[PDB]
């Protein structure tokens, strides 16, 4: 290929707080419009912001986690704008001193090679509410104004909808290993916004840039990349010029479409929230989030390649998803026969809780139960075609192994 | 004749039941309505409710227990109205009090009505009240100042004994001066802006208008303090200072700034307040000129930093969750932009312009930016100025109050109202305005700047010179 | 200052100026920007925009306040329906 692809997102990811940013309402998803809500969240006259602590905290633990440098001095500043999602006339964020700046991710391409992509910034701001379209009315739910969000801004470092898509993983398992967000697309924990441009291979200057919003899954990110990386293609080879603005992807069609709106954004008016003082952050509190930072995705890939002697195709699965790495060391702790486990917990029980749609927090087979199964496998009190049909049973029941084995004959 | 007497001897009266909670609102009511059809001081008057919740008033140990007050509209009364004197609040039914309401009623005071001022509390003179205006009640062809214009003019016909204005540029002060009548605006932090309809955030603070120096100490000490509902509200104990007010501290020094020499004054605005200052030196004080280099750009500074944060604040009346909605709009847009057209009035207006202008990308940095920076210049020159002195004084207003319609022609006149009022505000510096004298049958004001947290000071000297000029047996309107 | 300059900034705060409002606000806002103008003659550069002094900056723990009950939060409400406010459609 002629061309080369240069991508950079926008995400916008919930704090996984009980409280909003700058009041004492709670964060929880799915309540009744407008109950979690307040003078100061609601924008009324006269109401003023207290910063959340945990906000804060989180914030700094997650730029940390992606290896920013954290500023011992950053500023709420006051965005503008009207719409009926933002009941102030303004977002309060960080615009010129932002909380973090010049970290970085670590994506493991398939092809095994390690690629880096650049965290220009994570900066702290609130949410807005949400609208919902009837009829010729619009309803608007200010539950969610307020909500605590980590704006997370990328470098033009991205290269292909494929990596896109596995910089959008790592973001989220590591925000999960370090506690501060679920980061789930579904529930609306994690926005994100595409920005794309196309460039003549190995060039240094920068083609004009198209913005995708409101793409709702990782697959999808990929998919409305994918065309779109296409489509500059033709437009630019057909001698054409590629057009600067903000397209929509429809996950019916797989294709991003131009807006029949050509409204232009406006000024956002930038300036210090004169209702609070500038966000101190103290070098010891810093030091104190550092030492006592969460084990992160990377880490825990060597310790249980190490730990444990498990493969990389092994440890990748149980550290990419958190929770089978979880169940798996509490079972090792029950019995420590690490190569046994492996083998049962990836080719057996996986497959058997995905086929009943059943999430490995919630699996009937308790940690305890797969240690204690896997024993009796290796003291040869059963055979392994025995075991294959007492774990289909576990599933099916949630008794212990030693209980169906009695009940059965051993 | 009750309403004639102050807190102090109604406090004597209420303790030992010599008279009830129901009877001193009952006198005000009275006096309220011997007035009220001139001078116009209140927007919803709430004399009926307050009569209803004396009834159940009955812990007289209580320090405001049977007092009334009146509160400028701007403050958030539950249950009632706040307009802010605005066609786009009215009708908007406080959902929440204000933390200093919330502190008055704890205290046993009594909320007797919602006061009139300029519209979101932008001008000089009450006349931007998109109701009504307000009258000075010494001369009612006679503007009563403003925002605080209702606060200041009920005080001063005794309508109410002692009331709550707020302060972004002079507003209290000005009034005070206007009508006649004690004002006081304390430093920047000292009480909670919760529940204040913000106008200037950086600038804004509730203060308290009196008759008598121990009336606005005790209301003060009341409504002050720190609130967790308040980010910028200072964690600092608050000083007794109903207890503090009477002391004397000797070889205090007093400031003349030179730069002020400059001002345009009215001359009996000028020979009242050189007799204010020669009666102080008698009494022992030490008089001596400062020099504040860059005071002179506070209003061009001030009317920048004042109208920029205005937008911003007022960017929330959108006729979406409260208030006023236009009838007719094809689109949200319309919406919008009608409702906010219509249900603001000039000077917002103007400012709300002006604002969007001065944090607008390409001139942020030549307005507000460049503004917050002379803004700190203006507070150095004073911190500087007090290493030398103790307070700084000056004629509260460069004239006598003026008539009605004679600063509407160009906004701008109505801007030079403030030119001694805004370094307060500025300087985030707590400011008072005593009656110094009476000029042509007019009230003339004299201005003390106290350093940062130093309202005792203020108040001590206020105490003092009611001594000597007893200002509170002028009662307008027989 | 143009016509152009007052329709783009009311634009910018949501006002629909009145045709009388515009002509006012042109000269009005003219001769304020004139009067406001005496900032340039100072030297900044090297002076720090003005905050107010605070030794730590005030925070507040993660625990819920009991909200507004949403009778009051939406009494003042224009228009509301189901336990939401009401706007005309947006796009
Ligand atoms: N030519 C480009 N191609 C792809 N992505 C870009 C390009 N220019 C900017 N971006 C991405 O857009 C996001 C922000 O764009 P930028 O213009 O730097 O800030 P903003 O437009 O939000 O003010 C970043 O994630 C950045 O990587
Ligand atoms: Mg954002
Ligand atoms: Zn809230």
């Amino acid at each position: 290929e002629k061309y080369e692809a240069v991508i950079g997102l926008e995400i916008h990811v919930q704090m996984d707080t009980k409280t909003k940013m700058f009041c004492g309402c709670k964060v929880e998803f799915g309540a009744e419009p407008n109950t979690n809500v307040c003078p100061v969240c609601l924008g009324m006259p006269g109401a003023l912001p207290i910063v959340n602590k945990r906000a804060v905290e989180y914030a700094i633990r997650a730029s940390l986690a992606l290896n920013c440098e954290v500023h011992e001095e950053s500023v709420f500043a006051r965005k503008h704008y009207f719409y009926p999602d933002l009941p102030k006339g303004y977002q309060i964020s960080q615009y010129e001193k932002p909380l973090a700046t010049n970290g970085w991710v670590e994506l493991n391409l398939p092809n095994g090679e390690k690629k880096k992509v650049r965290i220009r910034r994570l900066h702290i701001e609130e949410d807005a509410g949400k609208n919902i379209h009837e009829g010729d009315k619009t309803l608007v739910d200010l539950n969610r104004a307020g909500t605590p969000l980590m704006e997370i801004v990328t470098e033009p470092d991205i290269r292909t909808p494929e990596e896109a898509r596995l910089f959008l993983e790592k973001l989220r398992n590591i925000m999960r290993y370090a506690g501060v967000s679920k980061a789930d697309m579904e529930k609306g924990q994690l926005r994100c916004d595409i920005n794309v441009s196309i460039r003549p291979k190995g060039s240094k200057e920068f083609g004009t840039r198209v913005e995708i919003k409101n793409v709702n899954s990782f697959r999808f990110v990929q998919k409305a990349l994918e065309y779109e990386i296409e489509r500059q293609i033709n437009v630019v080879e057909e001698g054409g010029e590629v057009v600067q603005e903000t397209r929509t992807f429809d996950p019916q069609t797989g294709k991003t479409y131009p807006m029949r709106t050509k409204e232009e954004a406006e000024d956002y008016r930038y300036f210090p929230d004169p209702d609070l003082v500038p966000l101190k952050v103290k070098k010891e509190w810093i030091e104190e989030i550092k030492k006592n930072m969460p084990e992160l995705p990377d880490q825990r890939f060597e310790r249980l390649i190490k730990e444990y002697g498990l493969s990389e195709y092994e440890a990748g699965i149980l550290v990419n998803h958190k929770e089978v790495g979880d169940f798996f060391e509490e079972a090792v702790r029950h019995f420590k026969e690490p190569k046994g486990i492996v083998n049962w917990l990836i080719n057996d029980l996986l497959g058997l809780l995905r086929d009943k749609g059943i999430s490995i927090e919630e699996s009937p087979v308790k940690p305890e139960h797969l240690a204690e199964l896997v024993k009796l496998i290796k003291e040869k009190v059963i055979s392994t075609k025995i075991g294959k049909e007492v774990i289909k049973e576990m599933v099916e029941t949630g008794k212990t192994p030693s209980q169906i084995v009695e009940e059965k004959g051993l | 004749m009750l309403w004639k007497k102050s807190l102090s001897e109604l406090r004597e009266l209420l303790k030992r039941g010599e008279v009830s909670p129901k009877e001193v609102v009952e006198s005000f009511y009275d006096r309220y309505n011997q007035t009220e059809e001139k001078v116009k001081a209140y927007i919803t008057p709430l004399y009926g409710k307050a009569l209803k919740q004396a009834e159940s008033l009955k812990e007289r140990e209580l320090p405001l227990f049977g007092i009334p007050i009146a509160v400028k509209d701007n403050i958030l009364v539950e249950g009632e109205k706040t307009t802010c004197a605005s066609k786009i609040l009215e009708n908007f039914v406080a959902p929440y009090d204000a933390t200093v309401i919330e502190r008055l009623k704890k205290a046993g005071a009594l909320i007797v009505g919602k006061t009139n001022l300029d519209e979101f509390a932008m001008g000089s003179s009450t006349e931007y009240s998109a109701f009504f205006p307000t009258k000075n009640p010494w001369d009612l062809e006679r503007v009563p100042g403003g925002s605080s214009g209702g606060s200041a003019a009920s005080v001063a016909v005794l309508s109410a004994p002692v009331s709550l204005g707020s302060d972004t540029g002079g507003s209290i002060r000005q009034p005070a001066s206007f009508c006649g009548v004690i004002g006081i605006k304390p430093t920047y932090g000292r009480v909670s802006r919760y529940g204040l309809v913000a106008f200037a955030s950086s600038l804004d603070q509730i203060g308290v208008f009196g008759r008598r120096t121990e009336d606005v100490a005790l209301v003060l000490e009341v409504i002050s303090g720190w609130d967790e509902k308040d980010s910028t509200s200072a964690k600092v104990p608050v000083p007794e200072w109903s207890e503090e007010v009477k002391k004397e501290v000797k070889g205090l020094k007093i400031g003349l700034p030179k730069e002020f020499f400059e001002y345009e004054l009215q001359p009996q605005v000028k020979e009242a307040f050189e007799n204010f200052i020669k009666e102080l030196e008698k009494e022992g004080f030490e008089i001596k000129e400062v020099s504040l280099p860059h005071v002179k750009y506070s209003i061009p500074t001030y009317y920048i930093i004042a109208p920029s944060e205005a937008s911003s604040n007022l960017a929330r009346y959108d006729g979406v969750r409260y208030g006023y909605r236009a009838k007719e709009y094809k689109d949200i847009f319309e919406m919008y932009a009608r409702t906010r057209d219509e249900g603001f009035g000039p000077e917002v207006k103007r400012r709300i312009m002006l604002g969007t202008f001065a944090l607008s990308a390409g001139y942020y940095d030549a307005y507000y930016l460049k503004a917050q920076k002379v803004r700190r210049l203006i507070t150095n020159d004073f911190l500087k100025a007090f290493e030398e002195v103790d307070v700084i004084a000056s004629p509260t207003t460069p004239t006598l109050p003026f008539k009605f319609g004679e600063r509407l022609e160009n906004p701008i006149e109505m801007y030079l109202s403030d030119i001694l009022t805004v370094p307060a505000n500025l300087a985030g510096l707590p400011a008072i305005s005593i009656p110094i004298a009476w000029k042509d049958g007019l009230p003339v004001g004299g201005q003390l700047i106290g350093k940062h947290w130093d309202e005792t000071t203020l108040l001590q000297i206020s105490y003092l010179w009611e001594q000597k000029f007893k200002h509170y047996e002028k009662i307008p309107l027989t | 200052v143009d016509r152009e300059w007052v329709l783009k900034i009311a634009k910018l705060a949501r006002l629909e100026l009145k045709e009388e409002e515009i002509e006012v606000f042109q000269k009005q806002l003219s001769d304020i920007l004139d009067f406001i103008d005496q900032l340039k003659e100072l030297d900044t550069e090297n002076v720090e925009p003005y905050i107010q002094e605070f030794e730590e900056t005030p925070m507040r723990e993660d625990e819920p306040h009991p909200s507004l009950d949403r009778e009051k939060a939406l009494m003042n409400a224009p228009e509301r329906k189901d336990g939401f406010f009401v706007v005309p459609r947006v796009v």
